[PDB]
């Protein structure tokens, strides 16, 4: 489930509810290392309207994604906890976690006068807008 | 359960001699008590309650009820090393050994807390630097914060 309820601008008013599951490969042979990849992506105001952002994660994968609807840190960190059978016969879970900060936008104009007919360009200092990895990310004018 | 070398590293054929037990090599003590599961047939003692030591560790979601259980084994490093290794995990609870001229041994009727007991290992050498028999041993502290 995702989502947020009235205004969403409370935190107790947004949820997020997912579980991922990490398929890793063996490196070599006879390498006991195995590899995978995690990767999120930050919710913003016009991905969180559309069904297709959440429906686009891949949820079992070597090469999972998954969704963040606000900052996690600390306590509340993403973390990736592995069950596991140790060299003294007892299953003892190993994990790790890393925070998935949000960002502060800037938003600039390269001049401080223009005149007519003067090419104007505006550039905009998000991190949270990249929201993948692979392809170039484009925003579009309204025209409704 | 019907031989004296039970719960210790060693062999279920044994004697009585002078020495001790010719079947025990190795064993794990605390509070200078043998660490044994509650099994066999002197092990109906509820103590307090009405609720027996062994169905008393089992309730606190405990498998490691004695040496026997953890699966402890000595094993030699290398194939001509002469070092011998074995590893295992402290257990929160565990069953005190009421009598152990006893076999089976008779178990208490109520679990206790590992925290501020003695650990202790002792080794039996069969032979020694002339070739006598001779027991040695090594000690630790179970904490709690």
């Amino acid at each position: 489930s995702f989502g947020f309820t009235d205004d969403g601008v409370q935190s107790s008013e947004r949820f997020a509810n997912q579980i991922i599951r990490i398929e890793a490969e063996e490196t070599g042979d006879n390498t006991s290392t195995f590899e995978g990849s995690l990767e999120y992506v930050m919710v913003n105001q016009i991905n969180i309207q559309d069904a297709g952002t959440f429906s686009g994660i891949t949820p079992i994968a070597d090469d999972p994604s998954f969704i963040v609807i606000e900052d996690l840190t600390d306590e509340d960190a993403p973390r990736v906890n592995y069950n596991d059978l140790g060299a003294d016969g007892v299953t003892t879970p190993v994990s790790d976690q890393e925070e998935a900060p949000s960002h502060s936008g800037v938003v600039s104009l390269n001049a401080d006068s223009y005149k007519i007919a003067d090419t104007v360009v505006i550039t905009v200092e998000d991190l949270d807008l990249n929201v993948d990895s692979d392809l170039i990310d484009i925003f579009t004018v309204v025209s409704d | 359960n019907s031989k004296a070398t039970d719960d210790a590293v060693g062999s279920a054929t044994t004697q009585s001699l002078s020495f001790g037990e010719l079947g025990r090599l190795l064993d794990v003590t605390f509070d200078d008590v043998i660490w044994s599961t509650p099994d066999g047939a002197n092990n109906t003692a509820t103590g307090n309650d009405s609720d027996t030591c062994s169905t008393e560790l089992s309730n606190a979601g405990i498998t490691d009820t004695g040496l026997g259980a953890t699966g402890f084994t000595l094993v030699e490093t290398g194939a001509a090393t002469g070092v011998f290794v074995g590893d295992f995990q402290i257990p929160s609870f565990w069953c005190r050994v009421s009598d152990t001229t006893t076999t089976p041994y008779t178990y208490a009727g109520d679990e206790e807390t590992t925290t501020g007991l003695d650990i202790e290992v002792n080794y039996v050498d069969f032979r020694d630097a002339s070739g006598e028999i001779v027991e040695v041993g090594d000690s630790a502290g179970v904490r709690a914060n």
